[PDB]
């Protein structure tokens, strides 16, 4: 009866040279039982990417909520929301439910369309912003991902290299968590192109 | 408790209490065992100086230890009861733990082990 | 299993170039911070060791007797009891460490934190800690209770690493300890103004100072503090 | 309310639901249909807390039937499942949440494709080739992982279901008194009379 | 009510080479949010080319290492100064740990040395004495941070051969002592950054046929 | 996940190699089969220490029987030594799920389930552990008495793989054993990582995962 | 570890930059120094979301108040508004704040606890490192400190927290608010915890990771 | 440790300066004597947060009272304190002593303990966790004492409380309320300890 | 270990015992014999806590088998039941009591009369024409109260048992996987091969 | 409320006479001053049963000590009290003041509080639930006071305690220990109340 570890799963985000990468596992379970191996945890609103770990009902609900909010933003502002601004909107929306929170660990990744600056951020369930140059980690294998990232990561990696580093960070972290794995997706995000790769990993 | 070593060695290397125990056996009524091709028979002598005996109720000389093993004896009748009881308890204990009745060799080895223990335990003959 | 009733607060200590310093205030405290004064929490064992004890006073007095009992026992059939076969800090600590751990393992602990401060036969400084769980550790600075939170940070500015011990004099070390005791008096509700300090020096032996008082306190600035925000008067 | 299964084959969705209703030590009924028709091409099976199950099922049925009249149009299985998920996702932070798990089997007449949705009481929606609720998945998921194919016929799908029910009748402690089976295809919803 | 257990933090790491083995540990001892010591060793030479660490509750750790060192002493007395093989040491420690099955030593134990073929060996134990021989094992507070990195960089897990379409795995091979110490140093600096209970100092004990050598390296003191 | 089943060719024994502490995967390389003697196998489920310690102890008790009685111990007697031992400890918090598998001339191939509650059961098929239900699903569906040795070995291997996939607390590798009159024979360690994809490709099963 | 120190012509606040979830460091360089108003700054300890949210809400309301009154905002306004908000929520909003600033009344230094109690002081410290920080302040603080002395004392008190408290670490953030001058915010004033060069580069050969599928994501309209 | 004493010329309020979280002294120079009006002051004991919240509201009520009806009586100030303490007794832990000077009524002392009751007394002393003492050397207190006598009486009383109670400590603050005006006195440990 | 029944007819005692062994969510075995022969004309069925049942049954079996050898005589069903009751009556005030319920069916060769004894884990002995342990009696006692006669044949007694098992298979939530039936008459103990 | 005070000629022991179960005074003329030897007495506080059991054992130990080794020291009596109180601290709730007169050592006072620790003091006072006070007007106590002074000092101290504490009350009993011998004093409420 700990909402954040019923369904399980992980998200990791990393910055490179004029690029960002965000990756997640595909597992949804009911504690010990694996249910779905196609549960993606990474959504995009224009060019801003959001990964969400935690209680799966809240992951779906928050995706639907931020789609709603960014759709209205675009209609009124007449432009796509930027990562920095979206980060503030996630923080606002979570802290609104301060004493009845969404059991989630969201991660924002994207490139500012004006400045071209790579941007990543993480949050707790009540909307505290962790802004980081290097990397952000979330989910049931966060400890594992912190270890992998802190040792594997170096600054100003090229897209092709950054792909290998984030992939190896996720795969090796998931294999040491019972509630993570069952497949993985990596988004490589450049200024004006985005490649999405499904990784081959052990299915146990 | 009574600790005294009753079974001890003599200068000539004999244990007199064990040897005097064999004399008690020699005094006992004769018991014979003959094993055939597909059977074993146990013959036992009953001294005829006792008339007006009730043969119905008088302790029989051959005792069932289990349904498949029997024990006869020569010597002190009272002493035989203690070995038969211990053997009968060990027979049921073997069935309970090994899920198999004792072999004849095992039941023998147990009874012999009890007899041996009483030759180098304090306070017992 | 028990609950401590009357307790002693922090014991603080550090190594210097030629020995160790240890100090403890002379107070016993009750339940709702009720005070009692006139408790010596520094136990000298021989002329080369001082044992500083915090926690339950009743358990402290039991340990005091065990150490007095230990010195008597060591003398028995020992011609070199006052020389080569005299009790060492390392011996006294290991005894106490053994007792503390077997008492916790019987679920009947001695509700204390102990620091054994002394100089070994070869002149090496000895400073080690043991508590009710039988947990042991050594460091250039050691403190119990509040001392760990407030005294250690101050003492570690003087001796941060092993290489700082030879560069630290007894004058500097004593000043650091005496200053740290004043900070504990400011901020610990279970501390007292009166304290004892012991110095074990390889050259000058054991110096035991009793009925010391915290001096040069800053209170003058209090007159300028009015209300809790908006009050001007 | 215990066993609800679902298999999506090539051209249809098959729902199997246990017939037993057990209150205390007694089996009250052995012919209970744990399903409601939401629309002509969409069926929902349910299991969970007594009362809540039927109350929730009928409430959803009424709302979908209302939409059908208002728009003179059948809502897609994806649309119905999304509506049902949102109702459960509201429930979980209510004063007294609905403790109901559902399978939604539907045939999308626009895509000409069968669709099976699994939603738990928290509002955790997932689309699957085969699904189950509670302890039934402990036995059936391994069997389906082995035998299931995407290009299976309805007959193949019913044989693979018989293998699941036989495994449950062997290894499950409770007598769930067999299953009612319902097929959802392009022609609508029919019940397999004998199983 | 009195709680007989505590957590003294720290983290330990054992790696087995071809003709060598290393057992590393940080030198920080903590309780709650306080530093007890910046240098308190918990990796010990036990004689017979066996290095041991019992990380967790320091009192239980010290007790177990003390008992095992004594077990080695009495093995010499009782068996004509025979060398205690690493496999024999491991089984002995299982009995020491399981002895207190119903009042456990709250520690994670790792021993390193050479097997009877002269090849590097690492054994890891749970608190109640379940044990297993391993090429690689991290224990204690930051085990979760270090262990997946070692899966990747020692056992080459999830690494494939470039251009083979992820069909041919990166081949397993023994690492040099120089390459192993690099992975240990990076493992601990990484764990120091992200785990508050890890830092101050790193002490590595290296075991070869020549004996037991020590190396010390500073870690961040925050 | 552990299983053992009786068939025409003797006994098949298959186990996984995963140990977990909560959601932390502690090991992927655990040996869950105790060898004991050349005609006797023990499987381990529950507490790692409880199983490893007491089944190693069982091997000592079985060796003493054979020195004293000059005969190899029966699977019945070996299983009852372990079941009688755990019963003494009942309520103390021992956690063990176990299968004693062996051949003797007088018994034939025999499997005994023994747990820390003190249950001792003779049976043809058993699956023990968190993933037992997943294993049972595959085994019961394809189990025949007149299975070939090659097919039986595969079914055991396949049934563990099924549980390794679905159960979070099962995985790592599959360890396979075959028990005959001649004795037990090891049929290798099969990493689930490589095995899964091979089985998927060859069998055409596991359609639920990305393909 | 957060501190405030009063000097002759103003007040200085300082903080560490470590965020912790259990024993794990969540953020190695988070900003615990908050701007309520241009010359009123806040150091926050406790729940990180709560200190930011409560600092921004009062900061927003202070800005609107400043516009309405046509006056530079006062610290006692920020203090009163913060304590009344925190009291209302009976400690459930876990914000422990050191509020310092310069206004037309002069320079002020206050602390606020989560339950809504406020204190006045020449030197204050809050958080897990407060006892380590207070030991330094109690040892070295004197009346009539200069600005250079006050910054040194503040940063030293944070350093005591960084080294000795496990709840604190990384860098030292300072904000100096002097009367008749623009508040200067010295982000990463000290950086005494720089990660040493790694022994090895873990840059992988390209193609090392096995890939099942590739696809181009459409992010355009 | 707090007390208020009536004397010939008016009333004196005295308190300690210690604020504790467990055994840690959060503030060693606390001002526990709070102004609710020019010549109506209070001694605060219990929760710092609660007593500050109450004192702020009472100050607001007396400022508004003064605007409409002119200078309020000490009795009126005590009544406002009681109202807040009684009505919110479930959520509040605040023990307050109200002392004030009127030119009509001279020095008055009212105590609002944890109950939320009101009591008018010649003097009052509360020690530890808001514990009010009956008598506390009543032979030491006389009616119409001199200022110098009353300062010495409070200084002695509070010093004895600090001696034996760890929650009390630091400096002794006093506030003298007379026709002459408001005087603030402070006594440092070195003076009051040697008594 | 759930269902144990017993019926005493004119010339015999019939014991029916469920075949299922359930651990957790899985049915481990479907052929389990929950009975031990105590002597050639005395049978004991048992149900309760796992392990305790078999351990208790075998212990009683050993003690009766020991008496039989020692005295070369079969102990009467009344004597065996009294021995078993005393063992359970000791157990209940032990450190860890045996949680086992038993039926003892025997033919007394001296009286030429069948006898059925019901003993619970507390050592509560009672002689009955028909008995059951746990939830079994909830359905069967009403049925037996209606149909039972003292002068029934063994065939009549088996038909009346079929009626009890049919009622249990209908209204009981668990699948107990049928019953093993054993008859105890003047000729000894035999098992009904098909039921 | 109990206290013991050393003076010029010896030592005086003082205590109240009230015994309470909840708010009911079980005994209003209790003798809390107990003889363990001719000139070694104790004040009892805490559990009546516990302090009586301890005092009876200590009296036995000192009677046996006197038989073998002659008149024991006050220190020896205090040690025997501590031993019983420390070793049985888990099961005991007893706060004791030991006062005795030697011709060598004159008046000595030892306190054994709830811990089971021992403390030698010039005087000691315990009030309420065996609560020992540091100082308690140390400026009121001098060394080498006269008997008449010491009686007045105790009478005043205990009367103030009874004033404020409901657990204390009734008569004030005193025992004077000097070379001259043992004197028993009693002071009734009408005398000690008007102080
Ligand atoms: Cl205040
Ligand atoms: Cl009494
Ligand atoms: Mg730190």
């Amino acid at each position: 009866s700990d909402p954040s570890s019923i369904n399980g799963g992980i998200v990791v985000a990393m910055t490179g040279k004029d690029c960002v990468a965000i990756a997640c596992d595909l597992r949804l379970g009911s504690q010990s039982l694996g249910v779905s191996n196609k549960f993606e945890k990474i959504f995009h609103y224009g060019h801003v990417f959001l990964g969400i770990t935690g209680l799966a009902t809240d992951v779906t609900t928050l995706n639907e909520m931020f789609r709603y909010k960014t759709n209205l933003y675009k209609l009124k502002e007449e432009r796509a929301i930027e990562p920095e601004t979206f980060t503030q909107l996630v923080s606002s929306s979570l802290y609104e439910r301060r004493f009845g929170p969404y059991f989630v660990g969201p991660v924002v990744a994207g490139i500012n369309s004006k400045s071209g600056k790579p941007f990543i951020a993480g949050f707790d369930l009540i909307g505290c912003i962790d802004e980081a140059k290097d990397f952000i980690v979330s989910g049931t294998a966060s400890d594992q991902l912190f270890g992998m990232c802190e040792s594997l990561y170096e600054p100003n990696l090229e897209p092709e290299d950054l792909f290998e580093t984030i992939s190896q960070a996720l795969l090796n972290a998931a294999d040491r968590d019972a509630l993570s794995g069952w497949g993985a997706v990596v988004y490589i995000i450049k200024k004006d192109e985005v490649v999405k790769r499904y990784l081959k990993m052990r299915q146990d | 408790g009574y600790d005294r070593a009753l079974s001890i060695f003599s200068p000539d290397g004999h244990i007199f209490q064990v040897e005097y125990a064999l004399e008690a056996v020699k005094r006992g009524t004769c018991a014979v065992g003959v094993k055939g091709k597909n059977c074993v028979v146990l013959g036992c002598e009953r001294r005829s100086t006792l008339k007006l005996q009730d043969t119905r109720i008088t302790p029989s000389k051959v005792s069932k230890i289990d349904s498949h093993v029997v024990l006869s004896f020569s010597g002190l009748n009272a002493d035989s009861r203690i070995l038969i009881e211990k053997a009968r308890v060990e027979a049921q204990s073997h069935r309970l733990t090994l899920e198999d009745p004792v072999t004849v060799e095992y039941l023998t080895r147990y009874v012999a082990g009890v007899q041996q223990r009483y030759t180098q335990s304090g306070g017992v003959r | 299993t028990q609950q401590p009733i009357v307790t002693g607060t922090s014991v603080i200590s550090m190594k210097y170039d030629n020995g160790v310093i240890i100090a403890a205030d002379n107070l016993g405290s009750y339940g709702s911070l009720l005070r009692f004064n006139g408790v010596e929490r520094l136990i000298p064992v021989g002329d080369n060791t001082v044992v500083g004890i915090s926690g339950d006073i009743s358990d402290m007095q039991h340990i005091e007797r065990l150490l007095k009992d230990l010195v008597t026992e060591n003398a028995y059939d020992n011609p070199l009891a006052d020389a080569e076969e005299a009790l060492e800090p390392s011996y006294i600590f290991e005894y106490l460490a053994t007792v503390m751990y077997q008492r916790r393992s019987k679920m009947n602990p001695l509700w204390n934190a102990i620091i054994v401060a002394g100089v070994q036969s070869n002149g090496d400084q000895f400073l080690r800690y043991v508590n009710l769980l039988g947990v042991t550790y050594s460091s250039p600075t050691l403190a119990t209770g509040f001392g760990a939170h407030m005294a250690n940070p101050l003492l570690r500015k003087v001796v941060d690493r092993e290489s700082d011990i030879p560069k630290t004099t007894v004058q500097v070390a004593e000043e650091a300890i005496v200053n740290a005791m004043r900070v504990l008096y400011y901020r610990d509700a279970r501390s007292s103004r009166n304290f004892s300090l012991a110095i074990i020096d390889k050259n000058t032996g054991l110096t035991f100072k009793k009925n010391l008082q915290v001096e040069n306190m800053k209170w003058d600035f209090a007159k300028d503090i009015k209300g809790y925000g908006t009050q001007k008067i | 309310m215990d066993i609800i299964l679902g298999i999506r084959v090539q051209d249809s969705v098959i729902l199997a639901s246990s017939k037993a209703v057990t209150r205390g030590i007694s089996v009250l009924k052995d012919s209970d249909d744990k399903t409601r028709q939401l629309s002509p091409h969409t069926l929902m099976s349910f299991a969970g807390e007594a009362g809540d199950t039927v109350q929730f099922a009928e409430y959803i049925q009424a709302n979908i039937q209302l939409y059908s009249i208002r728009e003179d149009y059948e809502l897609s299985p994806q649309a119905v499942s999304s509506f049902v998920r949102q109702e459960l996702a509201k429930s979980i932070r209510s004063r007294r949440p609905y403790q109901v798990n559902v399978l939604i089997g539907g045939y999308d007449k626009k895509k000409n494709k069968p669709e099976l949705y699994q939603i738990d009481y928290l509002g955790t929606k997932v689309e699957l080739p085969y699904g189950a609720h509670g302890y039934s998945g402990f036995y059936t998921f391994s069997l389906l992982d082995h035998h299931y194919r995407p290009d299976m016929t309805t007959e193949e799908g019913l044989d693979l279901l018989k293998l699941c029910v036989q495994e449950l009748e062997k290894r499950m402690p409770m007598d769930f008194k067999g299953v009612i089976v319902k097929i959802v295809d392009k022609d609508g919803i029919r019940q397999v009379d004998d199983f | 009510q009195f709680n007989p257990y505590g957590d003294n933090g720290g983290t330990i790491l054992g790696i087995a080479g071809e003709d060598f083995a290393v057992l590393a540990g940080d030198t920080r001892n903590i309780t709650d949010y306080s530093i007890n010591s910046r240098y308190e060793p918990k990796v010990f030479d036990c004689g017979d080319n066996i290095v041991m660490s019992a990380n967790g509750f320091a009192a239980d750790g010290d007790a177990l290492v003390k008992r095992f060192k004594n077990s080695v002493k009495w093995y010499h007395f009782d068996h004509n100064d025979k060398k205690l093989s690493i496999n024999s040491a491991a089984r002995n420690i299982q009995h020491l740990l399981y002895g207190k099955r119903f009042f456990p030593y709250y520690v994670h134990t790792i021993i390193a040395g050479l097997d009877e073929d002269g090849k590097g060996a690492v054994y890891s134990f749970d608190p109640v004495g379940s044990y297993e021989r391993e090429q690689c094992r991290a224990g204690g507070a930051a085990a979760s941070l270090i262990m997946p990195f070692l899966d990747n960089q020692v056992n080459f897990k999830n690494q494939y051969e470039p251009g083979t379409n992820g069909k041919v795995k990166k081949p397993l091979k023994y690492l040099s002592v120089e390459e192993v110490i690099k992975l240990v140093r990076d493992s601990f600096t990484s764990a120091t950054e992200r785990h508050i209970q890890v830092g101050d100092g790193l002490e590595i004990l290296i075991v070869t046929k020549d004996g037991v050598r020590k190396e010390f390296y500073e870690l961040k003191r925050d | 996940t552990t299983l053992a089943f009786r068939f025409q060719g003797g006994i098949i024994v298959a186990v996984d190699s995963r140990a977990t502490a909560g959601n932390w995967v502690a090991s992927q390389t655990v040996k869950k089969v105790i060898e004991i003697n050349p005609f006797l196998l023990g499987t381990m489920a529950g507490g790692a220490a409880d199983c490893q310690f007491w089944e190693t102890w069982l091997g000592s008790q079985c060796r003493l029987h054979e020195l004293r009685e000059k005969e190899r111990i029966s699977v019945a007697a070996a299983s009852k030594i372990l079941s009688n031992l755990v019963y003494q400890y009942k309520g103390a918090g021992l956690s063990m799920g176990t299968m004693i598998c062996g051949y003797t001339r007088k018994e034939g191939p025999t499997i005994y389930y023994v747990d820390s509650d003190g249950t001792r059961l003779k049976g043809d098929i058993f699956c023990v552990g968190s993933g037992q239900t997943f294993a049972y699903g595959v085994l019961d569906s394809n189990y025949k008495w007149d299975l070939s040795v090659e097919d039986a070995l595969y079914l055991g291997k396949r049934s563990i793989l099924a549980a390794a996939h679905r159960d979070a607390y099962s995985g790592g590798s599959v360890n396979l054993y075959h028990v005959t009159e001649d004795g037990w024979i090891y049929h290798g360690n099969h990493d689930v990582g490589e095995l899964f994809w091979k089985v998927k490709e060859e069998e055409g099963s596991f359609n639920n995962v990305i393909g | 570890t957060i501190v405030g120190v009063k000097f002759n012509n103003g007040v200085v606040i300082a903080a560490d930059t470590r965020s912790t979830q259990g024993p794990i460091v969540a953020d190695k360089n988070c900003a615990k120094l908050h701007r309520i108003s241009p010359k009123i700054w806040c150091a926050g300890a406790g729940t990180a979301a709560d200190t930011e949210a409560v600092t921004q809400l009062i900061g927003s309301n202070i800005e609107l108040h400043s516009l309405y009154t046509s006056r530079e905002p006062r610290v006692v306004s920020a203090l009163q508004m913060l304590k009344q908000h925190l009291f209302k929520y009976q400690g459930h909003i876990g914000a422990y704040l050191i509020v310092a600033g310069v206004d037309p009344t002069g320079s002020h230094l206050f602390s606020i606890h989560a339950h809504g109690s406020t204190d006045v002081g020449y030197y204050l410290s809050l958080g897990s490192g407060s006892l380590a920080a207070m030991a330094v302040l109690e040892s070295h603080w004197k009346q009539d400190l200069t600005k250079e002395e006050a910054i040194k004392l503040a940063s030293d008190a944070i350093q005591a927290g960084i080294w000795n408290d496990l709840g604190s670490g990384s860098n030292v953030d300072v904000c100096v608010m002097e009367i008749g001058k623009d508040a200067e915010y010295l982000r990463n004033y000290l950086t005494p915890n720089v990660r040493e060069e790694k022994q090895k580069s873990y840059k992988f050969p390209r193609g090392t990771t096995a890939v099942l599928k590739e696809s181009i994501v459409n992010i355009c309209d | 440790s707090i007390m208020a004493v009536t004397f010939k010329d008016g009333v004196i309020l005295g308190a300690d300066s210690r604020t504790t979280t467990g055994a840690y002294i959060a503030n060693r120079v606390t001002d526990k004597l709070t102004r609710v009006h020019d010549k109506i002051w209070c001694c605060r004991s219990g929760s710092a947060a609660d007593t500050q919240a109450i004192a702020d509201i009472v100050q607001y009520h007396l400022e508004l009272y003064t605007s409409q009806y002119g200078t309020p009586s000490t009795e009126t100030a005590a009544s406002v304190f009681k109202e807040l303490c009684y009505e919110n007794k479930d959520n509040l832990t605040a023990g307050i002593i109200v002392a004030g000077y009127d030119d009509k009524n001279k020095g008055e002392v009212y105590t609002i303990p944890l109950g939320g009751s009101v009591h008018k007394l010649p003097y009052a002393i509360a020690v530890s966790g808001s514990t009010f003492i009956y008598g506390y050397c009543d032979k030491n207190f006389r009616e119409n004492m001199s200022k110098e006598e009353t300062v010495d009486f409070i200084k002695h009383s509070l010093s004895q409380a600090i001696k034996w109670d760890g929650s009390s400590g630091g400096v002794i603050r006093m506030v003298v309320l007379t026709a002459a005006g408001v005087e603030r006195l402070i006594f440092y440990p070195d003076e009051y300890e040697q008594l």
